[PDB]
């Protein structure tokens, strides 16, 4: 059995005459990211056999080709962040819980799922404007 | 200023142990728990005024054995924006805290 729980709150305001903000077609787009994620993840992942100590270094590769996807989306004037979470399968499972103090009418996040016979995997991904 | 991780990581040490410290696991409080850490974290990071906007996550996984992997990788202007990851451990279970600051 694996128990997997996620969730993502926000602080009021935003930190701090003109703006700027972004073009649509530009934007961070959350649907997109999620498709380029669960693609990383089923082409490194997808059901081979990783040992507990082959886990640590994999999260960061991860992470790192996530991050190198997600930079030839378009994304212009925004910042990424990615993070991988991985635990053994032996494990009862992960809970995890963001919250971003940033500009909820720019910035956008996604939180995804993948498990295998060895692992299960949790990634998730914020973009700030500018 | 800047983005001053030993500050950082002092604020995550006292936030972790301000809603998990001195607890075992309890199934009934784990949720609960994460969004505690991740709530004082974040308020305690935006009353030092600095002109960021912050991305902090916790994680919460009970001990079986079964260990705990994380990493992150950002696209940023590595010579204002920081990160800082504190991994926190009791008899029985883990808690990892990575508060990202991104300037503006």
């Amino acid at each position: 059995a694996t128990s997997i729980g996620v969730s993502f709150s926000v602080g009021d305001g935003v930190p701090e005459t003109y703006i700027l903000r972004p073009v649509f077609q530009q934007r961070f787009r959350p649907s997109v990211v999620k498709d380029c994620i669960h693609a990383v993840l089923k082409e490194e992942l997808a059901n081979a056999e990783y040992s507990p100590e082959e886990m640590p270094q994999l999260t960061k590769h991860l992470s790192e080709n996530i991050k190198d996807k997600l930079k030839e989306m378009g994304f212009d004037r925004y910042k990424m962040v990615v993070q991988v979470v991985i635990g053994e399968q032996r494990g009862e499972g992960v809970f995890m819980a963001s919250r971003c103090f940033w500009d909820a009418d720019t910035d956008n996040y996604t939180h995804d799922v993948f498990m295998n016979d060895s692992l299960f995997c949790v990634v998730a991904a914020f973009g700030c404007f500018y | 200023t800047a983005f001053v991780v030993d500050e950082v990581s002092n604020i995550v040490k006292e936030a972790i142990e301000s809603a998990i410290g001195g607890n075992a696991y309890q199934h009934s409080k784990v949720n609960q728990w994460t969004t505690n850490v991740v709530e004082q974290t974040l308020s305690q990071l935006t009353k030092l005024g600095k002109p960021f906007k912050y991305i902090v996550t916790c994680v919460i996984m009970q001990k079986n054995g079964a260990g705990l992997h994380t990493a992150s990788s950002c696209f940023w202007d590595s010579s204002t924006d920081g990160s800082c990851t504190v991994r926190w451990e009791n008899k029985t279970m883990y808690c990892i805290v990575s508060a990202f600051g991104l300037s503006i």
